[PDB]
DNA sequence: GCATCCGTGAGTCGAGGAAGCACAATTTAACACTTTTGTCAAG
DNA sequence: CTTGACAAAAGTGTTAAATTGTGCTATACTGGGAGCCGTCACGGATGC
């Protein structure tokens, strides 16, 4: 279906045949073989194994697809110009390179069987195919077919391990490390199987007894706290759509219109005060203060700019403070600002 | 956006524009001198999966043999289209047939039709037809105690192959060393092997047999054809606004007022682009701005529980889906998997 | 011309707020120590 | 304005926990699942 992705992408697969016992031996055979080619032939020429690969990779994929071109030919050039004897190793990577495409491209109605089973839980059933299909891709590198287990056995183990992880990683909005995510699905477990042996909702005491040891109640309270999934702010409240969260939550940030008039009038103020302060007694209570660079200095800063030392910035400081606290005494037009 | 800005600058109809834009179809940017059933491949022309992937990489099919039985036909021998290959198979295509997998190979020591039971898990590594010195190997195993080798001389022959490969190819035979490697492309008068004693006649994909140690040349054409958008931006850069704006001008002249009424809509268009200074390609997003984050707040409520706008959701898969995108193609993964990736990073910016 | 399809539009305030483990790698915490800073009394 | 004790007040440097990221399981497993459903206007576009 062009509207449905997903029965669009069920089509193309269908478009592959299933492999049988003796097509799906020599693929792996073809894939094991290449990886012992390409590492023979890094040893022979000295190149990076990697890049011998991908090189190879690149040849095998066509010119569809977008290390610059150039130095991919160049290298194809080079491993051209080996012998006979050194070329065979050459032929048997493009084939093993080969095998791998159909490999994979055989196996991916095992990755959707599998990834239907994963639906419901905070990815969609098109991102679990995506995240199996990486771990069919992981598979196809490790199988060993001198094993003579068959590849579904070996590949289900990676297919669901893909899918499980991607899970853990991208489907809450505020990330918890698989670790903290494996903690809280152990949590669920417990507490579904005292409520439906205790005939009732678990209290936390019960839950951190069933869980173990280094758990109490406070812990399962915290790691229940560390679970909750942020709330949209578009959900709507009310019959008609016309209310919604956002709607009702206040900005705390920027101040508010009275917060911001009375930090100007406490400067002017604050300045009107300084003024019967000496030349040198206010730039010094400014300097110290932070009133203004921004940022409080110190005695040893304070005595760098006027030349004096350390104590008696001290000392010159606390006598205009006294004044000022004098000045207030006098006026009391500064203790409301507190 | 009825009527799309994209499609008329293009001429595509709102089918044609999906289909390409969603990885339905192909959209052809070089046919490469592609001829599909008989008539040459042109630009612009939509092919779908199938048709593609018979240009670019032939015809080809397996029929498997019923166990037991034995093909009429040799490994390597053309076939026509309606010849039965097995007593009762018949192939669909013209071309070489190739055994799959031999399961019994029947060798003929000279002093003697010894036979060898061949199994999933062994692999045959001679060639039909082969002269063997005593002690060279036959039919290869994991295990070597199983493994098969020749006590005398003869000739080995195959029989009873699990199934029929039918390949629209070329077949050139060699003995020194072959220029081109597996995957390669070639065309006719290309050297294949031998300092030129072997040549291409014909276009395809080679691959090199080393059992049979032959060039197998799959008559396939390298055509250029591409899905999504980037096929459609690789159309609206090569777009020529001047020259569109003068072919549109002379069709304002078509007696007809359908012609005349479709191409003052297309030149409005083109107008407007030419007017405004943009550029048609702008319409296809290489970069995806990302709005400031207290636009999109994820705001702390006075219960402490956080609440969050949509759109960080929204943003979330799209850069899931970039991400793994990345991974997959750094994987060199099949195109199967890269189209639905690919479509699926489409949907998550729509 | 002609149906058939899709797309856009349809009043205003108010009140209702499901693996598990192993191990490596990185980060956080707790020491330790030295190095400012702030006072002090003098002087 | 100094001038020397002083004491936190702070910072720098290791170390070890505590947290977090990552790779790995080998019987064989091979194409999804949920709508379902009472309105009426218009353009405007295409199927021709």
């Amino acid at each position: 279906s062009t509207s449905d992705p997903v029965r669009q992408y069920l089509h193309e697969i269908g478009q592959v045949p299933l492999l049988t016992l003796e097509e799906e031996v020599e693929l792996a055979r073809k894939v094991e073989e290449g990886m012992e080619a390409i590492k023979k032939l890094s040893e022979i020429t000295g190149l990076d194994p990697d890049l011998i690969r991908e090189v190879v990779r690149a040849k095998i994929l066509g010119s569809a697809r977008v290390l610059d071109p150039k130095t991919v030919e160049e290298i194809d050039q080079k491993l051209k110009s080996l012998p006979k004897e050194h070329k065979r190793y050459l032929h048997i990577a493009r084939e093993g390179e080969a095998a791998r495409q159909h490999l994979i491209e055989a196996n991916l109605r095992l990755v959707v069987s599998i990834a239907k089973k994963y639906t419901g839980r905070g990815l969609s059933f098109l991102d679990l195919i995506q995240e199996g299909n990486q771990g069919l891709i992981r598979a196809v590198e490790k199988f060993e077919y001198k094993r003579r287990f068959k590849f579904s056995t070996y590949a289900t183990w990676w297919i669901r391990q893909a899918i499980n992880r991607a899970i853990a990683d991208q489907a809450r909005t505020i990330r918890i490390p698989v670790h903290m995510v494996e903690t809280i699905n152990k949590l669920s477990r417990t507490a579904r199987q005292l409520q439906q042996e205790l005939g009732r909702e678990p209290t936390y005491e019960e839950i951190a007894e069933a869980m173990g040891p280094g758990w109490d109640a406070k812990r399962v309270e915290e790691t229940l706290k560390i679970a909750q999934e942020p709330v949209s702010l578009e959900t709507p409240i009310g019959d008609e759509k016309d209310s919604f969260y956002g709607d009702f939550i206040p900005d705390e940030h920027l101040p508010s219109p009275v917060d911001a008039a009375t930090q100007s009038l406490l400067s002017e103020e604050l300045e009107k005060a300084l003024s019967k302060l000496s030349e040198r007694e206010a730039m010094v209570l400014k300097l110290r203060k932070g009133l203004i660079d921004g940022r409080e200095h110190t005695l040893e800063e304070v005595g760098a700019f006027f030349g004096v030392t350390r104590e008696r910035i001290r000392q010159i400081e606390n006598k205009a403070l006294r004044k000022l606290k004098y000045h207030e005494s006098r006026t009391r037009k500064l203790r409301d600002f507190l | 956006d009825v009527p799309s800005k994209i499609g008329t600058l293009l001429d595509l109809s709102a089918t044609e524009l999906e289909q390409v834009l969603y990885f339905s179809k192909y959209i052809v940017l070089d046919p490469k001198g592609a001829i599909l059933n008989g008539v040459p491949v042109e630009k612009r022309q939509l092919l779908t999966d199938e048709e593609y992937r018979e240009l670019r990489y032939g015809k080809q099919e397996t029929y498997p043999l019923p166990p037991g039985v034995d093909a009429l036909v040799k490994d390597g021998e053309e076939v026509v289209k309606g010849q039965e290959l097995a007593p009762g198979v018949v192939s669909r295509l013209d071309g070489v047939a190739l055994y799959r997998f031999p399961r019994r190979v029947r060798v003929e020591y000279v002093k003697e039709p010894k036979d060898y039971r061949v199994q999933p898990h062994m692999n045959v590594v001679v060639p039909e037809g082969a002269r063997v010195e005593a002690g060279d190997k036959i039919v290869a195993a994991i295990d070597p105690e199983e493994e098969v080798i020749a006590e005398a001389e003869g000739v080995v022959h195959l029989h009873e192959p699990a199934s029929i490969l039918v390949v629209k190819a070329r077949v050139y035979p060699f003995e020194d060393d072959v220029e081109v490697s597996t995957g390669d492309r070639v065309a006719p008068g290309d050297v294949l092997a031998d300092g030129g004693k072997v040549k291409s006649d014909v276009y395809g994909r080679v691959e090199v047999d080393l059992v049979r140690n032959v060039v197998r040349v799959v008559e396939s054409y390298d055509i250029d054809a591409r899905m999504g958008a980037e096929a459609i931006q690789q159309l609206l850069k090569e777009l020529d606004l001047e020259a569109l704006e003068k072919e549109l001008l002379e069709e304002m002249k078509h007696p007809s007022r359908a012609r005349r009424a479709k191409a003052r809509k297309r030149l409005e268009v083109v107008r407007a682009f030419l007017d405004s200074g943009n550029r048609p390609e702008w319409m296809i997003l290489e970069a995806v701005p990302v709005l400031p984050p207290d636009l999109r707040p994820m705001v702390q409520v006075d219960g402490g529980r956080f609440a969050t706008s949509d759109l960080n959701d929204l943003y979330r898969r799209l850069i899931n889906r970039n991400n793994r995108l990345k991974k997959l193609l750094a994987q060199g993964a099949p195109e199967i998997i890269i189209r639905n990736e690919k479509r699926m990073l489409q949907e998550a910016v729509d």
